[PDB]
């Protein structure tokens, strides 16, 4: 009986302490994953506006 | 004697839950983790969709 509760709070707790450092992670990973996207829209955005931008002086053209 | 026979027991009674406890607490930590980790990446997903809509 004593190594069994023992063993449970060890699995247990390597477990409970390990899924939050998990957790911290993928905070890190979509923090990561969060800022990449954002660059990503900008430069996306940024995209639109100047190749329409020679779309206009090429009609002009 | 008896006291000896309950210190005895308890002491290995108490080994065992605090085995047991331990237990629980790891799998708390594990949960605790694993959401966390789903909220980063969940989070920032939604972040650049929300700031790409902008974008777009």
């Amino acid at each position: 009986t004593i190594r069994n509760s023992e063993e449970l709070r060890g699995k247990a707790i390597e477990q409970l302490e390990k899924a939050r450092a998990r957790l911290k992670k993928v905070e890190m990973d979509a923090d990561q994953f969060r800022v990449n996207g954002y660059s990503e829209i900008e430069r996306e955005k940024m995209n639109l506006i100047n190749s329409t931008y020679k779309t206009l002086e090429q009609f002009e053209n | 004697l008896g006291d000896f026979m309950d210190k005895r027991d308890a002491s290995i009674k108490e080994q065992l839950s605090g085995v047991k406890d331990t237990s629980s607490e790891v799998k708390q930590l594990e949960e605790q983790a694993n959401a966390v980790m789903r909220a980063a990446r969940a989070e920032i997903s939604a972040a650049l969709n929300k700031m790409k809509k902008e974008t777009q």
